[PDB]
């Protein structure tokens, strides 16, 4: 409540390499602040490119909102979206990245597409 | 022609589309359907030092 | 307190049976022909409609 | 498509009885009740699905004495389904003609255990189907750039 | 005892194998903070170390997901646990820690006029984290191999922790061979900087 | 009470009449050797070939009078055929604008929808719906697959046990449920105990294995000679061995020479032993007796008979260029 | 022997993208969007 300009500073690089439960995931590569509306735009743009018969888009919104207006302060490596399978459909990297490519522009900071399991942050970074 | 930000953002959209060099600037020309033409954005073909950095 | 690694009593320095999966997307070098394929010109593949239709 | 589809559907004719011992109708129910549920997929995603058009008689459905309505010529009599062992490799197919997920065949080959000798060939043809999928786009990407999944899907 | 004086931290035996800097693997006695000890113990992942629990314990394998892995703590288990802990202690000391670094910068873009190398990354480790490692285990990023580190701000580097498959280290760390060593280089004037 | 042919696995072809008239009507006009400018396919009913929209349009598209093909097709197809059987007609048009059409039995979709007693749009892919369409035994699949050969000249090829899977898998793909397969058990037999069924199975399957084996043996004997030559296995090669073997030619051809049947020409110990030791210089497969090299490396899709023939020094000792 | 797994190999010239080949051009595609820090 009534937090100062220096609070929840995203600028540090985190030690937590996230674990993405979904088959694919979209992960924050830099520091920044993201508006909710931007993530909604991203979500809709991604849902345009998904085969809704085999797939479900999971958005991680549970992070704190910080006053500016309320937005998110994102550290490197924080997961955003998850492509979760309802069936045996196994995407390639080109396909998954082609899917997240729609929603990348709306997000103001750089993002990486990461495959199922734990982020291998030697390869990502 | 539309100017792409860099060489990576440059794709061949059609069957007849080609990579060509405009004086050290890499570009894409289609003899059919000219709306497919892409330039890499870079310095003018003629530039001096004070005039262009 | 100072912190230091234990010695090696048994087994290899880099985990062999315990390998983490490597995090790249596993595209075979020969399955996607891009680079790192050093193939002798005698052994050149996939010419089936060009020169490997008239073999040997 | 409405092309190459039968515009009529003749019936089955049961020529000879496969058995001489007639079943009680409770046997005809207890076998049928066994049939209505089946398994789909063979892997971690594996789901029981209820089967539509489960026949009244299980004992007499496909296994002998029934004449199929697949006849074509004028003098073609409806083919009578013969005994099982006179049909070649049927017991061998029952083992191997099933959905085989790639991962799973592979692990069998590594452990050097195959349910049938043929599952080698089942594997080799799967790989070739996958790599063909790779080989096609690489003839298509050559002629023109084709970008995977950037277009809006549906309407 | 008292509501005022509360134990800074209390000893705990572990049942699960827990990921974080506080959590341990199954079977080892570690003393961790109150608020973490209660949230581990009430969730059944940790027990109070009574003596017969120091001799043997019912832990679990994640496959069966029931506490059926019985480990009895004998001598050859306790040296194993000692080594395992003093491995992942170095693991959770270094990435959790963020090594503050400061130096002098002249010129226009944000470069250090005395670039870093592997002998003084390993130095800062000992200076503020008291971590002693052979400096030849460190490897830089691809961009920083050629010039050294040399740029202001947030940089990361990689530390290779060699031996663990002996300790069965998997899934309780982020990866078995590596730690992201996080450097931050701040420019300071001639008063406060070195070199 | 009657059971027609009780014999171990000779129900393979259909009966005589169907075979021979399917020979003289479904048939191959020989390829003249011209440049094909159109390969056309149609589904046309038996008694009726029409000058209506599809065939008339595509023949008038070339300027060809479509009445002739229609008349010839009706003269050839109206007799011998039961009604409402839609046939595959493949017309091949050459650069002389002269054509040759083949008449082929109906598509597999047609047979499956006949045999399942199902009309059109009554069946689909399973995840699209979430329930199987009609049950089918593998007995029925054979009498579907019997009808489609590769070449009516030779009905035996390709072999049923293989090509049946095409039918099974296409039916699969249609959403058909199955018995032999995709359910644990086989449709109940009234008169026999389960152990009797299974004991029957374990002898019958190996009888069929033997028959299939000899069948593809004389299959391979009809073939040209180069398939009876040596293509060694690459899988037993340690993958770095394969790629470094692709980096230089000598590893692979010395390998080929080393693992080869002992035939008069290639059986030479002098050129073999130094070949083996030349391979073993570089860490190639070293735990090998040469005679187990001849086992580990051999053509694997080559059938059992001629491969034991090649393994055997005696049977292959006889093939020698005379003069 | 630390240097067996530790890689110091300084890559002098950065490897470029094959515009002289049509298939390798699109197969080497990098799906990436340039973003300046805000
Ligand atoms: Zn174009």
């Amino acid at each position: 409540i009534r937090q100062f300009r220096r609070y929840g500073d995203p600028r540090y690089i985190n030690n937590e390499a996230a674990l993405i439960r979904g088959q694919w995931g979209l992960i924050t590569a830099d520091f920044g602040m993201v508006t909710q509306s931007q993530m909604e735009n991203a979500r809709l743009a991604i849902l345009r490119r998904l085969p809704r018969g085999s797939f479900t888009l999971t958005m991680h919104t549970d992070y704190e909102e910080f006053p500016v207006h309320f937005a998110f302060k994102f550290t490197t490596g924080v997961p955003l979206f998850e492509i979760m399978p309802i069936s045996a459909r196994r995407l390639n990297q080109a396909e998954a990245e082609g899917i997240f490519l729609a929603g990348r522009p709306f997000i103001p900071l750089q993002t990486v597409v990461v495959p199922q399991g734990r982020v291998d942050e030697y390869h990502v970074f | 022609p539309q100017m792409v930000m860099s060489r990576d953002e440059l794709k061949l959209r059609c069957e007849y589309c080609r990579f060509e060099w405009i004086h050290d600037t890499l570009c894409v020309r289609c003899p059919a359907q000219p709306s497919h033409d892409q330039r890499e954005m870079w310095l003018h073909s003629t530039w001096m030092w004070g005039k262009q950095q | 307190r100072y912190y230091a690694l234990p010695h090696l009593r048994t087994g290899p320095p880099m985990p062999t049976t315990l390998e983490q999966p490597s995090g790249e997307f596993p595209w075979g070098k020969f399955s996607t022909m891009v680079g790192g394929t050093r193939i002798h010109p005698l052994y050149r593949p996939d010419g089936f409609f060009k020169d490997n239709m008239y073999p040997a | 498509k409405r092309t190459g589809k039968p515009a009529d559907t003749p019936d089955y004719k049961q020529v000879y009885l496969p058995y001489d011992a007639a079943p009680t109708e409770r046997e005809l129910e207890r076998e049928r009740r066994r049939f209505k549920q089946a398994y789909h997929g063979r892997m971690e995603h594996r789901k029981l699905v209820e089967v539509k058009e489960v026949p009244l008689n299980v004992y007499t459905y496909g296994k002998e004495g029934m004449s199929l309505p697949i006849a074509i010529f004028k003098d073609q009599k409806d083919p009578v389904i013969g005994p099982e062992w006179t049909y070649p490799g049927i017991y061998e197919n029952k083992i191997a003609a099933q959905h085989w997920y790639t991962e799973e065949l592979f692990d069998k080959e590594s452990k050097e255990a195959f349910e049938s000798p043929w599952q080698q060939q089942i594997l080799d043809n799967q790989v070739k189907r996958r790599m063909a999928k790779v080989m096609f786009r690489m003839r298509q990407v050559n002629m023109k750039a084709v970008d995977l999944f950037q277009k809006e899907r549906g309407s | 005892m008292a509501p005022e004086l509360q134990l800074e931290y209390m000893p705990v035996l572990f049942t699960r194998t827990i990921l974080g800097p506080q959590g341990g693997f199954a079977g080892e006695e570690r003393l961790v903070k109150l608020e973490v000890a209660r949230k581990y113990m009430e969730a059944g992942h940790a027990v109070t170390p009574t003596e017969e629990l120091r001799r043997g314990l019912w832990c679990y394998n994640p496959d069966t997901d029931k506490y059926d892995c019985f480990i009895e703590r004998n001598e050859e288990f306790l040296d194993f646990a000692a080594r395992k802990r003093q491995w992942l202690d170095v693991y959770w000391r270094v990435n959790t820690g963020y090594l503050l670094f400061g130096r002098q910068s002249w010129g226009q873009g944000f470069l250090i006029n005395c670039p870093l190398r592997k002998r003084d990354v390993a130095q800062k480790l000992w200076e503020q984290y008291k971590v002693r490692i052979d400096p030849r285990l460190i490897e830089f990023r691809e961009k920083d191999r050629r010039t050294g580190i040399q740029e202001l701000g947030h940089n990361w580097c990689w530390l290779y922790l060699p031996g663990a498959e002996e300790l069965g280290i998997n899934r309780e760390v982020y990866d078995n061979k590596r730690v992201k060593v996080r450097i931050h280089v701040r420019k300071m004037n001639s008063m406060f900087a070195l070199y | 009470p009657k059971t027609v042919c009780v014999e171990p696995g000779s129900n393979r072809l259909p009966e005589a009449l169907v075979v021979e008239k399917a020979r003289d009507i479904f048939g191959r006009p020989e390829f003249p050797g011209k440049r094909v400018l159109h390969n056309w396919r149609f589904f046309i009913k038996a008694g009726k070939a029409a000058t209506g929209p599809p065939v008339g349009q595509e023949f008038s598209k070339l300027g060809l009078k479509a009445m002739d093909f229609a008349k010839v097709f009706n003269d050839r197809t109206k007799p011998h055929f039961k009604e409402d059987v839609e046939l595959i007609v493949r017309i091949q048009v050459y650069f002389d604008k002269s054509y040759l059409f083949t008449i082929e039995p109906p598509p597999t979709a047609w047979f499956i929808l006949r045999a399942l007693r199902k009309k059109r749009r009554e069946t689909g892919p399973v995840p699209l719906r979430g329930h199987y369409c009609a049950l089918m035994t593998l007995e029925m699949a054979y009498e579907i697959a019997k009808m489609k050969p590769l070449c009516w000249g030779r009905p035996e090829y390709p072999l049923l046990e293989t090509r049946v899977r095409r039918v099974v898998g296409q039916a699969r793909r249609m959403g058909v449920c199955f018995i032999g397969v995709d359910t644990p058990y086989s449709s109940p037999v009234k008169d026999m105990t389960e152990q009797q069924y299974t004991e029957e199975c374990e002898r019958y399957r190996r009888i069929h294995m033997e028959q299939y084996t000899t069948l593809r043996q004389r299959e391979l004997e009809e073939a040209p000679l180069i398939e009876r030559l040596h293509r060694p296995n690459m899988s037993p090669l340690t993958d770095e061995q394969i790629e470094e073997g692709l980096r230089d030619p000598c590893l692979l051809d010395t390998l080929w020479r080393a693992s080869h049947p002992l035939s008069p020409y290639h059986r030479d110990l002098r050129e073999r032993e130094l070949a083996r030791r030349y391979l073993n210089a570089r860490g190639w497969v070293k735990d090998m007796t040469p005679e187990e090299m001849r086992i580990v490396f051999m053509n694997y899709r080559l059938p059992e008979g001629e491969k034991r023939k090649q393994m055997d020094e005696a049977a292959m000792s006889g093939e020698v260029y005379w003069t | 022997d630390p240097s067996a797994f530790v890689s110091d190999t300084v890559k002098l010239r950065d490897d470029k993208r094959p515009y002289w080949s049509r298939r390798r051009w699109a197969l080497t595609d990098k799906f990436l969007v340039p973003k300046s820090p805000k």
